[PDB]
């Protein structure tokens, strides 16, 4: 689908995959959302917090 | 009701100028294939309906039900006519005919034979 | 029993004012197929039907004891099939029908076009 | 009073005419009580009714 577009079937069709935003959802949030992130959901940090985020960001990579 | 909208709107007046006076033909299965009789008399039928209307200068407009129902019943051999005519009334323009198809079916009115790809739309 | 229920509420008329005086008719197989001489010929009693079920506007009920013997069952040739008459007509409201079905084989309407499931209630 | 050898005798044949002998005819007929008619069958050979027939099994008992 990523890098093509025309997928052979039993019944030998094309099916273009263009135009299309496929969207690639699962969770991965347990162990690593843990209470670093939660206790301080108030405010959740300008400064801070961001770069907190984003080390879990790039674990979650 | 598209199509049989357009007759409702011959009388509105928006329609262009040069598609004016024309008549729809419905066109019921039962008045095809119903009275043919699987001899040389089912020729002389075909040419009733398609070569009579061709060079004829009236005012004409088709319409088809389904493509599906007429692949479905005239499979005599002699009789044939299961999509076999009106090949080049499909690039030329003195007939005007209108056909309807569900996309379940019409998605296997094409890829199933892959030769109806490029007349159709 | 239950369209058997419809004919005693006609007898004693406890039927609203439009739909008095109707008469049931039951379609038994012993003359569907019995009367197949030729191809023709079977849809030509069903033409001497239909076109006395239009412009009769009299007492008309039809009734089918199971519709898997009219679009279900058969060969395509062989008499009633998926490809039977009325499909477009049908539709319009100038044919009363009544038909029952077990749903077990019920689902072989849904499987045989996939055409007829808003042609019936 | 009519006997039948086998009713599975009667699901065979019944050409010429656009359908089985049995299959089409006494459909109605045997819904109702008409017929004096008494069957007899092999149990191994009765599950074609029940099974793959499916309609006559309140038909006969």
């Amino acid at each position: 689908i990523l890098g093509d577009g025309y997928i052979n079937d039993n019944h030998r069709r094309n099916i273009d995959f263009s135009n299309t935003i496929i969207i690639m959802t699962s969770n991965l949030g347990a162990e690593l959302f843990k209470k670093k992130l939660f206790f301080d959901a108030d405010n959740s940090g300008t400064p801070e917090y961001k770069r907190v985020m984003e080390d879990v960001r790039l674990s979650l990579i | 009701t598209i199509v049989e909208g357009l007759v409702y709107r011959i009388e509105k007046g928006d329609v262009p100028k040069e598609l004016q006076g024309y008549t729809v033909i419905s066109l019921n299965f039962r008045k095809f294939t119903s009275g043919t009789s699987y001899r040389g008399e089912f020729e002389t039928r075909m040419k009733n309906i398609i070569k009579e209307l061709k060079n004829k200068k009236n005012k004409i407009i088709l319409f088809v039900d389904e493509i599906h129902l007429l692949l479905g019943a005239g499979k005599a051999e002699g009789g044939t006519d299961a999509a076999n005519l009106l090949k080049p009334v499909l690039s030329k323009g003195e007939i005007k005919l209108i056909g309807a198809t569900t996309i379940a079916e019409y998605r296997k009115f094409i890829e199933s034979c892959s030769a109806f790809e490029r007349r159709f739309e």
